[PDB]
């Protein structure tokens, strides 16, 4: 069973906490607690192998370039309901590529909190566009709340790994 | 801006970084506070303090950090062991006073999930010991948890290998146990899934591999070190177990159960030279003596432990 490590990276208030506490616990948390720096680990299956997922759930308040140096998959995660936080990732998206020194990293742009269409200020395809500027990256919009699109967040992560 | 953090790990590997409000005089029930955990998930579990071969249970108004800074004089107090290879861990664990009837009726998703990492943590180690019916449905459990729904095409045959078995037996019964458990491991795993009175929500599936663990006798014991002279009084170290049920020596090799005595059928008297405890079993007149420097914490144990017992 091969190890991986994944990153989720974003500023306050976007759900990473609550992405990853939804796909390893099972969990919707509902209380806005700011994280510290909290680690899971969580088996699972992708293509046809057993993976052990250690995903580091970081905040997004305020160690950095060491959680870039070490990890092999990133999840950048922007609420759909805060501009701010979607212009936070160009400069995280950045930082990834000069501690890696290189393009090729696996990468997914995560626009979370997609269940408050009510609330949406970052539209879908400035997401997107945004993606596409990013060498075609990775791109999906998730909710932690209504499980939508979260464990996909995680095994794509681990299929980039694998290429 | 600045401040202090500490790593409060669980069984599995996992951590949450909590506030140190007041540095290494922080107290284990504000690092409590500190936990993402509710009123609810709080009254299970405290702060336990663990390096390989010692783990000790904190008192709420002990001060973790300095435990941690400590470690090597208490290392020394308590036991014989290599002070420079030890390096404690603070882990947030089962509280060794929880009740059974009190976790019988646990219901919340988040104090199961603990308690069940925590469980299979103990039963992987080897630490409960179970007949082999019963470590075959804690299996069956693990891979429905761990694997998801029996598919034969998966499943079947060329699956359940040496290395598969090593995270749902205990390291013990590897060898020479769980090979011939295959295909029984195996009818009960496919049950499982394919029965629909089986609720497959991950919190149900891991209270069912809770509740066939609570009646092993050792579930739930803080663990203590020591010796006994064999009855040409040949040392045999062993793991002095203490939980809500009673006391429990296990073999430290092999995790062998030596006795099993549970509250009201045993009475115990800590040693004039604090190096030891005796133990009387009753209808029994049988008696045995247990040599370790933490026999004044295993007997205030006992003695809490066993008045809480109605
Ligand atoms: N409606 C909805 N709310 C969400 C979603 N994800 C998170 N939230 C809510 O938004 C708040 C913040 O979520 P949280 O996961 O703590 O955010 P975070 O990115 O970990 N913050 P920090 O960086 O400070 O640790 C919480 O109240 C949480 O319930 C979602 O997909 N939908
Ligand atoms: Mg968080």
């Amino acid at each position: 069973m091969r190890e991986y490590k994944l990153v989720v990276l974003g500023s306050g208030g976007v759900g990473k906490s609550a992405l990853t506490v939804q796909f390893v616990q099972g969990i919707f948390v509902e209380k806005y607690d700011p994280t510290i720096e909290d680690s899971y680990r969580k088996q699972v299956e992708v293509d046809a192998q057993q993976c052990m997922l250690e995903i580091l759930d970081t905040a997004g308040t305020e160690m950095r370039d060491l959680y870039m140096k070490n990890g092999q998959g990133f999840a950048l995660v922007y609420s759909i309901t805060a501009q701010s936080t979607f212009n936070d990732l160009q400069d995280l998206r950045e930082q990834i590529l000069r501690v890696k020194d290189t393009d090729d990293v696996p990468m997914i742009l995560v626009g979370n909190k997609c269940d408050l269409e009510d609330e949406r200020v970052v539209g879908k395809e400035q997401g997107q566009n945004l993606a596409r500027q990013w060498n075609n990256c990775a791109f999906l919009e998730s909710s932690a709340k209504s499980k939508i699109n979260v464990n996909e967040i995680f095994y794509d992560l681990v299929r980039q790994i694998n290429r | 801006k600045p401040y202090e953090k500490v790593r409060i790990y669980r069984m599995d590997g996992s951590y949450r970084s909590v506030e140190l409000k007041h540095g290494n005089n922080t107290t284990v029930q504000q690092i409590m506070e500190g936990m993402r955990l509710s009123q609810e998930t709080q009254q299970y579990f405290t702060i336990w303090i663990c390096s390989e071969n010692l783990s000790l249970q904190l008192k709420p108004y002990h001060k973790p950090l300095q435990h941690v800074r400590d470690w090597p004089e208490i290392l020394a107090e308590l036991t014989n062991l290599d002070p420079q290879r030890e390096t404690p861990q603070l882990f947030l664990r089962r509280d060794v006073r929880l009740p059974l009837e009190v976790e019988k009726q646990i219901e919340d998703p988040l104090a199961i999930l603990i308690l069940f990492d925590e469980a299979r943590y103990n039963l992987l180690k080897g630490f409960y010991t179970a007949p082999d019916a019963k470590l075959i449905t804690l299996a069956s459990l693990l891979l429905q948890i761990v694997y998801g729904n029996y598919e034969s095409k998966k499943h079947k045959q060329g699956f359940l290998n040496e290395e598969n078995l090593k995270s749902i037996v205990p390291v013990t019964k590897l060898k020479s146990k769980a090979p011939h458990w295959t295909n029984r491991i195996l009818h009960e795993y496919k049950n499982l899934s394919t029965s629909e009175g089986v609720s497959k929500e991950m919190h149900h599936l891991q209270r069912m591999f809770l509740q066939n663990c609570w009646e092993i006798p050792t579930y739930g014991a803080a663990f203590f070190t020591g010796q006994i002279f064999t009855k040409n009084h040949k040392v045999i170290p062993v793991y002095v177990g203490v939980n809500i049920k009673g006391l429990h020596l296990l073999n430290m090799e092999t995790k062998a159960l030596l006795i099993s005595l549970k509250y009201g059928c045993f009475m115990w008297q800590l040693g004039d030279t604090d190096t030891c405890f005796q133990i009387h079993s009753m209808e029994n007149k049988m008696s045995f003596i247990v040599h370790t420097k933490q026999a004044g914490l295993v007997v205030k144990l006992l003695m809490k432990l066993n008045g809480q017992l109605m």
